[PDB]
């Protein structure tokens, strides 16, 4: 059936290794500020788009708030504009920037920021006060005000109280690349998991999910901003009404009397299908 | 310009034939705003590494704030290590290169 | 191409990830296929 | 599970405690770890946490919590009975704190948690302050540990180390706040819980060493606690807490007995799943199933450290050592929060706790029911026992014992005390007990106190509620069709109940404008008054921010005003107050009430000013805390001193309401020191003209503002920018940008994060954390709160350019068209008369 | 732990007698429950096997000398 995996987590690790090529090393959602699918949903339900996003086609003719007319509190001679009010703010709230925001979605506002170090040499330990990380201030601190125990007076442990996990290695070989794959995408997070087919794992998908190609000609733009609205409007019509009864009518045809089954070649089927076509 | 660009940035906001390929037309990226036109790429501290970007590239056009701040706070012992480490790996490439 | 000739790799046309292309040219075919196999069984059909 | 409400019966196993979070993510995390394991119907999926103390789905589809959700239940002890502890989480959002206030008299304890990978925060510092201020025990929580554990994957020794940083940090903002002794807060002490609330991993000393006995020996776990919690190293050779660190190479104990095990079992668990063996979980005394193995690293993680963990008892231990019980923690509930005095035969019935007594309870959150038509008043019952359909009197926050009429009866239906299932099975709740009354929302908006209607005729409402913050963004809110204009206000109605520090005022322009604090907090309170009070769709206009008018020279001539009775004239002269003085007076500092001597005592030491001076009539602004101060400095040669005397009550009136009302732009004004120079008037009463004098004197304010030198003032917004190293230079570039001052900037203890603590100004403040993220790609965040009031540049009634509709005005220009676009939207006339 | 020590130390706090092996039954609120059922409580009522009553403003009684002890019924459920 070859359906679901079962794996061990240095098998992810060097898969993760390898495929460091074709992945980003974004591991926190807060990269994806603007340009998650919530945010392209309420460009879409609008008429503004965000630069980095792509335009729309609105979804109706909306003449009522194309040009509203001058009103008593809508003059610009009262309104003060420090700075221009642009697309970034009306997407980030939707409800405030936007007089009749009418049909929108909602984005998440914040992700704690992922305080991670992705490991740059195997043979140093992992548990080790990496250089990036600011130092702190080993005062000598002599005062005493926090509370003191008894000076060797009272505590009497017993030897056979150990300090519980004892004998263990506190930082193993293994801990560096689990504590990364605790980190990876979406693909390489899961210990083991379900298969999923050839032709729907979009290895492209992650590159327009970011920001931009910074340092690109404009004709890579345009394509980024295309292909991502291609994904947008894919992303929302999706809904299955389809409550199939399971006929696989592939298995059916092959159980017919008709068609027969064997094993070739790839090659030799294609040469078959091409003389079927003729 | 920038200031005419947001003085009409503001009056905006508030006053078959078979094509081959894609037009840059279409293109929305242009903003006048130099904060949001020129934004800080998102290096990670030296652990920025995009896919398609070529690694050794990435190296050379990474901005090596970080990795200029964490040899200035390594010490003997790290710099030791790390001059190692740098001396294997261009032993490496070398031998690639070879 | 961009990304495959992103650095020392050459600005020519060698770059090889099909599969890119391949899947949307596979769900596209998918699509098609029901309109292809209607029009078959109709013409092989008498009715047509 | 009857014995939920058999537990609140006994009013001395109660904890009254609120919680506060660097981010809403944390409490609710441990909100939910709690509810969990109370509840046992109830487990958090693998791909998100439950957040149960998330009701409003405004808050779930953001992600930050909206409103505080005040919801636990009765839980264990390791060397106690279950204690029905009840929990209101607060959202963790530095303009959303404004609702943590409500809290701070919900209850007495304030159980704050600190990331331990972030560290001290600014809402973190802020609310530490607040509650220092407000007489509640602070007990700290050490959240996220796991984040040094996993996320940094720092050594233990240097975690360690970073923890006591922080813990000494925190005692050290507590101790600048408060000067009582009971601020010594740390392990040994019980006052720091180590809570990741993730995986389900909380602890204290005390509960490490209620493991290390269950496990094996019997070694006492308090006397382990108080030994192990700090670094007093271990000798193995002695085998016990030898502070003077006999062995070498050996670990502090804390480090190697508690840190270490956690450490080991983390690096077992996330290394590999055969460094995780059955040895190794045998070892550990756990046996799992093979379908929790067979589990991903985080569900797994989780499940180990829930089961290794017990069921949080040490939060418990340590709330139960130090959250005291309503009966005793009522008494400086008392003195603080009434402003009846505790001496009154009531007020100190109340601080005894009876429920036997008078019916003394006070509610300040208010909740929208299900279907949003009706509300529930939330709040603490002080005193008395309030039973279903019994009629109370809700006295308003506005109460006064003058007049009667400003309080309502009604009755009170079904309590819903019980809120962790948020059922309304409650029939009658005892004093000390938080209760849902319901029925009662109609006649009182925010924090007002109910009472029994006959039992007692001279009790009175407790003191109004104080926030932190203050309401400075202010936006128009208009209907699409003027034709259901009624139903939008009836939601703009429903806005003020529900949201405390959102301020709705109808100005005289016929313009409904909401006042809140930060823009997250006007977008969430747009949000909730279209989809939920006021379906109809809603314009609004540009955000605006609420200015001030100060004075920088002393006026040039006096001005008088006389009234029309016999022309008796008021003469007077404004000039700007001593510097420092505002933010004194406006910090409580000195009170109108205070005996003449003391207030002449603190100015002669502090500010030197003259005793004379002192002695003469103050006022202070509006409640003797605004920072525009009158003193009366009538010579007493003229014989108008008893004229004076008759006529206070009149010159304090309008000097209140030229405060509230300003000459430009009829907004708050500060720091003016008016002084009132001289008054001729008729001793005839019939002369003395209740209504002749209060226009006269804010005439006279006004004109004296314009004597004196008048300036523009913006509330400049503190805004604790966190980013990484590399973007923090291109951080400033932002406050380039946005017309911002850095004021500080230092990387954060431990994490390789920076902080960077800047004064933006409001004007340029809207949108700015947008600005921030989108420019440094989604990394750096921000979280801006009022600071303090700056003079704004230029001059508000210079004759300056015009500036274009749509165009930027330079900075010698902002004052002036300040003034008059401020003056025509509030509806008065634009022009500035210097005869007016 | 014993189920009933952990239920003499649960009701801790509230009005509880608790008659001794001497015949003297002293009523109160339980401040402190110890582990081997020492109980220390304060304003407690002491009634002795002859009849005479009196109250006393502090005592700790050790289990060695107590009989039996009544709870209320708030922690049977």
């Amino acid at each position: 059936t070859y359906q679901r995996w079962q794996f061990t987590l240095p098998m992810m690790s060097t898969l993760y290794r390898l495929a460091n090529q074709l992945l980003t090393d974004l591991v926190d959602d807060n990269y994806f500020y603007l340009f998650d699918l919530k945010a392209f949903f309420t460009s879409k339900a609008l008429n503004m788009a965000i630069p980095g996003g792509p335009k729309f086609e609105p979804l109706v003719r909306d003449i009522n708030l194309q040009d509203e007319d001058w009103n008593e509190f809508n003059d610009i001679n009262k309104i003060i504009i420090r700075q221009p009010i642009r697309t970034e703010y009306k997407i980030a709230f939707p409800y405030l920037y936007n007089n009749l925001p009418h049909h929108v979605h909602l984005t998440w506002y914040h992700t704690p920021n992922v305080v991670f170090i992705k490991t740059e040499d195997p043979d140093l330990p992992a548990f080790y006060f990496d250089p990036l990380i600011n130092p702190i201030s080993h005062r000598h601190s002599v005062k005493s005000q926090e509370p003191l125990p008894d000076d060797d007076e009272e505590f009497e442990l017993p030897e056979f109280v150990e300090p519980f996990l004892k004998d263990t290695p506190l930082y193993t070989d293994n801990t560096a690349n689990g504590i990364a794959l605790l980190w990876a995408p979406r693909p390489f997070n899961l210990r083991s998991g379900r298969t999923r087919r050839a032709l729907d794992i979009p290895l492209v998908k992650n590159w327009y999910r970011e920001h931009c190609p910074a340092g690109q000609p404009v004709k890579v733009r345009v394509s980024y901003q295309k292909l991502l609205k291609y994904y947008v409007l894919n992303a929302l019509k999706h809904r299955p009404p389809k409550a199939q009864k399971k006929r696989y009518l592939f298995r059916s045809f092959k159980a017919t009397k008709f068609f027969q089954s064997t094993k070739l070649d790839w090659v030799e089927v294609g040469l078959q299908v091409c003389r079927q076509g003729y | 310009k920038d200031k005419s660009k947001e003085l009409h940035a503001i009056k905006e906001r508030y006053l078959r034939k078979f094509v081959f390929e894609w037009d840059a037309s279409e293109d929305t990226s242009i903003d006048y705003n130099p904060l949001y036109k020129e934004r800080h790429q998102v290096q990670l501290l030296g652990r920025g590494f995009i896919a398609g970007i070529d690694l050794k590239q990435q190296k050379r056009e990474q901005s090596r704030f970080y990795g200029d701040l964490m040899e200035k706070r390594r010490t003997l012992e790290e710099k030791e290590q790390e001059e190692a480490r740098l001396r294997k790996l261009r032993k490496k490439e070398a031998k690639q290169r070879w | 191409y961009y990304r495959f000739n992103t650095g020392p790799v050459g600005k020519g046309p060698g770059c090889g990830f099909w599969a890119a292309g391949w899947r949307v040219w596979l769900f596209f075919m998918r699509g098609i296929t029901p309109l292809l196999e209607r029009w078959l069984g109709n013409l092989l059909a008498r009715q047509f | 599970m009857d014995f939920l409400a058999d537990l609140m019966d006994n009013s001395e196993l109660i904890r009254n405690v609120t919680l506060c979070g660097h981010l809403h993510h944390g409490k609710t995390c441990f909100v939910d770890c709690l509810i969990e394991q109370t509840h046992p119907e109830i487990r958090k999926r693998y791909d998100q946490d439950l957040c149960y103390t998330d009701i409003l789905f405004t808050e779930q589809e953001r992600g930050v919590g909206i409103k505080s959700t005040p919801v636990t239940v009765v839980l264990p002890d390791t060397k106690g009975k279950s204690y029905l502890f009840n929990i209101m989480d607060t959202p963790g959002h530095v303009n959303f704190s404004d609702e943590v206030t409500a809290g701070l008299r919900i209850s007495d304890g304030v159980v704050l948690f600190i990331d331990a990978a972030e560290g001290v925060m600014l809402n973190t510092e802020r609310l530490i302050k607040h509650a220092v201020q407000e007489r509640l025990a602070v007990t700290v929580c050490i959240n996220k540990i796991d984040r040094l554990i996993l996320e940094l994957k720092l050594p233990p020794t240097d975690a360690y180390y970073k923890l006591r940083h922080i813990v000494d940090e925190v005692n050290g903002l507590i101790s600048m706040y408060s000067t009582d002794e009971n601020l010594i807060l740390s392990p040994l002490l019980g006052n720091v819980c180590f809570s990741s609330s993730q995986y389900s991993i909380c602890f204290t000393l005390g509960s490490f060493a209620k493991i290390y006995a269950d496990t094996f020996g019997d070694i006492n776990y308090q006397e382990f606690a108080k030994r192990l919690w700090g670094d007093i190293y271990f000798n193995p050779k002695t085998r016990k807490f030898t502070k003077k660190a006999p062995t070498s190479s050996s670990q502090r104990s804390f480090v190697e007995f508690i840190l270490e095990p956690l450490y080991k079992i983390l690096a077992q668990v996330v290394g590999d799943v055969d460094t995780s063996l059955p040895r190794t979980l045998d070892e550990l005394g756990i046996h799992l199933t093979k379908e929790e193995l067979k589990l991903n690293i985080r569900p797994l993680l989780r499940l180990v450290c829930k089961k290794f963990f017990g069921e949080f008892t040490g939060f418990v231990d340590m709330c139960v050592q130090h959250i005291p019980s309503p009966k005793v923690g009522a008494k400086p509930k008392i003195e603080h929060t009434y402003t009846g005095g505790v001496d009154s035969d009531l007020g100190e019935a109340m601080s005894d706790c009876d429920p036997d007594g008078p019916l003394m309870c006070h509610t300040t959150k208010m909740y929208s029911t299900d279907d949003g038509v009706q509300f529930h008043a939330f709040g603490r019952v002080l005193s008395g026992t309030i039973h279903a359909g019994q009629p109370v009197k809700v006295l308003g926050e506005n109460y006064t014992l003058e007049d009667e009429e400003d309080s309502q009866i009604c009755t009170v239906g079904r309590l819903w005390i019980s809120v962790a299932r948020y059922h309304i099975e409650v029939n009658r709740v005892p004093a000390g007990n938080w209760v849902l009354i319901e029925g009662v929302d109609q006649p009182i908006v925010k924090t007002a106190t109910i009472t029994e209607p006959r039992g007692n005729e001279e009790a009175q409402i407790f003191r109004p509620l104080k926030f932190n913050t203050t309401s400075v963004i202010k936006i128009a809110v208009e209907p699409v069709n003027p034709s259901e204009l009624p139903k939008m206000l009836d939601g703009l109605r429903k806005v003020n109940k529900s949201y405390p520090s959102l301020t709705t005022k109808v100005e005289e322009s016929g313009e409904h404008v909401i006042l809140g604090t930060g823009e997250l907090y006007l977008d969430c309170v747009m949000h909730d008054l279209r989809k939920m009070y006021s379906e109809i769709d809603i314009k609004v206009a540009d955000p605006v921010v609420t200015f001030c008018e100060t004075v920088v020279e002393t006026s040039s001539l006096k001005c008088f005003a006389e009234t029309p009775n016999k022309k008796n004239k008021i003469t007077m002269i404004a000039e700007p107050l001593e510097k420092g003085l505002a933010e004194d007076i406006e910090n409580e500092v000195v009170q109108i009430t205070w005996n003449r001597k003391k207030l002449g005592e603190f100015f002669q030491t502090k500010y030197d000013w003259d005793l004379l001076a002192a002695r003469s009539i103050w006022a202070f602004g509006p409640d003797a805390t605004g920072p525009n101060i009158l003193v009366d400095d009538t010579l007493p040669s003229e014989v108008d001193k008893a004229l004076l005397g008759s006529v206070k009550d009149s010159i304090v009136q309008g000097f209140q309401w030229g405060t509230r009302e300003g000459p430009l732009c009829d907004e708050l004004i500060r720091n003016v020191k008016f002084k009132i120079l001289d008054a001729v008037v008729a001793q005839e009463p019939l002369h003395r003209g209740g209504g002749q004098i209060i226009p006269t004197a804010r005439r006279v304010v006004y004109s004296a503002f314009l004597m004196a030198t008048p300036r523009l003032m913006e509330p400049y917004y503190f805004v604790e920018v966190q980013a990484p190293a590399d973007c923090v230079s291109a951080v400033y570039t932002v406050l380039a940008r946005r017309r911002g001052h850095v004021t500080q900037d230092a990387p954060i203890p431990g994490s390789p994060l920076y902080t960077i603590k800047a004064f933006i100004p409001a004007i340029d403040s809207f949108g700015f954390e947008t600005d921030l993220r989108t420019h440094t790609q989604g990394q750096a965040f921000s979280l801006s709160v009022f600071h303090h009031w700056q003079i704004v540049p230029g001059d508000p009634l210079d004759k300056s350019i015009v500036i274009r509709p749509l165009e930027p005005q330079p900075a010698p220009h902002l004052a002036r068209e300040f003034m008059i676009k401020t003056r025509r939207r509030k509806g008065l006339s634009e022009d500035v008369s210097i005869s007016k | 732990i014993g189920v009933p020590i952990k239920v003499l130390h649960e009701a801790e706090g509230h009005i509880v007698t608790c008659e001794t092996n001497t015949g003297e039954v002293y009523r109160g609120k339980l401040i402190e429950a110890e582990d081997n059922m020492n109980c220390q409580m304060s304003n407690i009522t002491v009634t002795y096997r002859d009849g005479r009553v009196a109250q006393l403003e502090q005592v700790y009684i050790r289990g060695s000398k107590i009989r039996f002890l009544i709870l209320p019924d708030m922690l049977k459920n």
